[PDB]
RNA sequence: CAUCCGGUCGAUCCUGCCGGAGCGCGACGCUCUCCCCAAGGACGAAGCCAUGCAUGCCCGCUCACCCGGGACGCGGCGGACGGCUCAGGACAACGGUUGCACCCCCCGCGGCGGUCCCUGCUAGCCGGACACCGCUGGCAACCCGGCGCCAAGACGUGCGCGCACGGGCGCGCGCCCCGCGGGCGAGCAGCGUGACGCAGCGACGGCCCGCCCGGGCUUCCGGGGCAUCACCCGGUCGGCGCGGUCGCGGCGCGCCGAGGGCCCGACGCCUGGCGGAGAAUCAGGGUUCGACUCCGGAGAGCGGGCCUGCGAGACGGCCCGCAC
RNA sequence: GACCGCAGCAGGACUCCGGGGUCAGCAGCCUCUAGCGCGGGAGCGAACGCGGCUCAGGGAAGUCGGCAAGCCGGCUCCGUAACCUCGGGAAAAGGAGUGGCUCUGACGGCGCCGGGUCAGAACUGGAACGGACGCGGGGAUCCCGACUGUUUACUAGAAAC
């Protein structure tokens, strides 16, 4: 046992492991609202994360932003990459302007980079992860798209 | 400038000895260039007591304009022990120094840290300028 | 001068922020109020003028056990277990998280009882039942926890464990 | 600010000090001399305790007067119009309290 | 609110600037017959300041003088708003747009109001006591020492519905999800039941909940120049557990990873940088200025630290270093 | 230990073998084995000398000149400029720690047995730790010679060769 502490989900009281093996809940799936479904993933899953966006204790209060993965490189987390156009009036033309939003990934969904992905609001879950990934549409295998 | 004749205490500082400012004249270190009314023997460097004024020029860690002067200064305190008449052998941590014109005034508006009665009794200004007379 | 402010931390490039005001009162933290277990609850007016109490030394907490729901005010014996630094545990700090050794004292009565497990009702003769604080004793003022149930239990006795 | 120490010492120039157990020489100033008080209880559970009320229902009118008139009058010449100088009697039960 | 004209030549046609011509906003000169309105120590001196004045009001309690007026005192409420300036600050402020199921709030307004035992309590009703003041004072000043008298809607106690009751602590939905609520786009609230703690407030009983206003953070977009700044950061980027806070979060701390940002210009540097609503000029498209009038920010010589507070890291509060 | 230098002269003489502890060390310091008590002894504790110590306050004012002495030094981690033939400079300059205990971690062969190094933490001791020992003071420039080398045995190690 490497790990300093034990991990326990809050929702679930830890005395449903070791007895009654006939029935109860051993794990909480809360479904999010927006019109987005929890996925079975989540559902017969063995994560616990503290901000996953769905068995976690996290709400998804605020805007849901549409974005590409720049990256997955840190733990549950991802940046996501939005492509969008800014107009400058004097000259009657776009400029292609680019932001990236952290956020994080539960361990329910799988990302690869390149894959569009959904980020909900969330309470501040870190200095810079203020957004929670609700949908992951995998793109093919392997360019500047608004989303 | 100095006022009433002060007893004989044992002197600390020779020349070339580098007092400290006791002053906010803006000088930081004063060296020792000689002492006033000193009719030496052969060989013995001018030496200075607290309350004696002595000539020093400012180092390059002062402002420009109190360097390459010789200037008029008194010595406010000493590391060397000496004995007051009363007995009392006293000593301070530091050697230090207030720019001071031979008539009395002095460059700096405050003084810092404990000065000797010495100086005080024999330069009034010193001794109203002064925080600490000990 | 203790704060929580962002002003004083860096931006998520690294590029370092400038400071736009002084500190302010209402980002302010206070220095922590590590716990000790002894072998007073403070008073501290907040903001809005709430009073939270802030336990500096606790003797005992009211204890739990829930699969045989049998809850009892028990004393603290020893402290065991941080998870967060080996330094608080033989400083008998008290945290929420904390693993402790209650009395077997106040539960003494279950050993007769039967079906209620049988690894929790070894813990009651020996006088050290394994209890998680639930309550932070710096904010809440009280040191209420819980008896480790099933495989936390495991965990933490392998932890624990003679090595 | 700056305060004295609390241990005595020669530079106080004034000291303070209050007369308990004494010798039997009557002092020229303290011993014969007896200060009237300058007022009297008000409270009305402690003006109940003065006249031994619980010793021996709302006592109301056991309150004493200065009598000396009223202050501010002399120069009116109201001398002789001489109000009871009572002393307002507070946590005095009424009928309305 | 679509306009040109003078100037290189010996002449000419150009390019191209120079100069005029218009309109503001300030300085200077000279000159102003009267009235109406109106700006007015901002401009690399957020330099320094003599003096005067800018926050009082109130009567809960009233045995000096004067009458119903009380002075002084204690107590309350306010002094955090206002007035002032633009130094700092360039993913900051500020604007438009979200959220707080992560929150604090005086007043006022509307609800609601049960307060454990047990010892000792007085509940027609409790103490003892401080200031003013009486006396007796030191001190250059500033500042205040003792000893006694004695009030509050002040202070401390305090009886009071074991559906007693603050905080916090347990156990209390799921069978793939979503298709009802006290409710919600959202498993949120409330309660039951365990145990803890005795939180309120009661000496002219009122906690508490709401709404308001005012916060605190927060989401998205917009948010100066300089490449004679090309790589940058190292709580920096994530995880996890605690602590702290009104709460959230590297906010702090351990621990564990190795991220995170960038030629769509990151980072560095610089500014005679407060931003917006706007102002000037003015076919159109624009250019320039954003001191100041309203709004939001910031600051009270320069840094720190606090106390009182419902709210201030307050400076016509305090403490400390610095500079004068 | 008898050679060769006047001699049974702190002069000069080529090898072989080479334990322990502290240590990076065949260094310094102490020792096991082995050897062994040196042109004599006693007394005294003057000046002066020679070999060493320590010194208040100042800090090269001494002197032809910092001569001589002192300062610095081991290790570990940071932190290092001008210049430059890009190799250096550089141990630049400048800091901080260091003991004794009590324990943790990592690193192998693989029933089980090594290794002595590396970290990290408590807790302790007049405010102490390379505790003796060993063991750069540093920097800014000018001249000359590029350097490493060689040199007047017995007054010149240099810029000379």
């Amino acid at each position: 046992q490497h790990e300093r502490a034990y991990h326990k989900q809050s929702q679930i009281f830890q005395g449903r492991f070791l007895r009654k093996d006939n029935a109860r809940c051993l794990r909480f799936y809360k479904s999010i609202g927006m019109g987005y479904h929890t996925p079975i993933t989540a559902i017969n899953g063995t994560y616990i994360d503290k901000k996953c966006p769905f068995t976690g204790n996290v709400s998804i209060r605020g805007r849901i932003l549409r974005g590409v993965v720049h990256s997955a490189k840190m733990q549950r987390s991802i940046i996501v990459r939005r492509d969008y156009l800014h107009f400058v009036q004097k000259y009657k033309r776009y400029e292609r302007r680019h932001k990236h939003v952290a956020a994080h990934l539960s361990p329910c969904f799988r990302v690869k980079e390149g894959d569009i992905v959904t980020i909900g609001e969330c309470r501040p879950l870190s200095k810079t992860i203020r957004f929670n990934v609700i949908k992951v549409e995998p793109v093919s295998e392997a360019r500047f798209s608004p989303f | 400038g100095g006022i009433g004749n002060k007893f004989r205490i044992s002197c600390g500082l020779p020349v070339g000895a580098v007092i400290n400012c006791a002053d906010n004249s803006g000088a930081k270190s004063l060296n020792m260039i000689a002492v006033k009314n000193w009719k030496g023997h052969l060989n013995r460097f001018p030496k200075a007591s607290v309350g004696d004024m002595v000539l020093i020029t400012v180092g390059r860690d002062g402002k420009p304009e109190l360097r390459r002067k010789v200037t008029p200064a008194v010595v406010v305190r000493q590391r060397k022990v000496w004995r007051r008449k009363d007995g009392v052998w006293i000593y301070f941590q530091d050697n230090a120094g207030v720019i001071i014109n031979p008539k009395g005034e002095l460059k700096g508006s405050s003084i810092t840290g404990p000065v000797a009665k010495e100086a005080a009794d024999r330069w009034p200004k010193i001794s109203t300028t002064a925080e600490c007379v000990h | 001068g203790i704060t929580h402010d962002k002003m004083y931390k860096r931006s998520k490039t690294g590029a370092v922020q400038g400071k736009w005001h002084k500190k302010r009162k209402y980002n302010l933290g206070r220095q922590p109020a590590n716990t000790k277990l002894i072998v007073k609850i403070s008073t501290i007016r907040c903001r809005g003028g709430n009073i939270k109490r802030r336990a500096l030394r606790l003797s005992h907490g009211s204890f739990a056990w829930g699969s045989a729901d049998i809850s009892h005010k028990a004393r603290i014996l020893q402290v065991v277990y941080n998870s967060t630094s080996n330094e608080l545990v033989r400083t008998n700090t008290l945290v929420k998280g904390c693993v402790v050794q209650i009395d077997s004292a106040p539960f003494k009565s279950a050993l007769s009882n039967d079906t209620l497990d049988k690894e929790i009702l070894d813990q009651i003769r020996g006088d050290h039942i394994l209890a998680r604080i639930s309550s932070r004793p710096g904010q809440v003022g009280t040191a209420d926890g819980y008896i480790l149930e099933g495989p936390e239990l495991l965990f933490y006795q392998k932890k624990l464990a003679p090595k | 600010k700056s305060i004295r120490g609390c241990i005595v010492g020669p530079d106080l120039h004034a000291l303070s000090v209050v007369l308990v157990d004494a010798g039997d020489k009557t002092l020229p100033g303290l011993t014969d001399v007896v200060v009237p008080k300058r007022l009297v209880p008000k409270r009305a559970s402690k003006i109940r305790r003065l006249f031994g009320l619980p010793t021996t229902d709302p006592k109301d009118q056991m309150l004493v007067c200065e009598l000396i008139k009223e202050l501010g009058h002399e120069v009116t010449l109201k001398n002789g119009e001489k109000k009871l100088k009572y002393p307002k009697v507070q946590r005095v039960v009424t009928d309305e309290k």
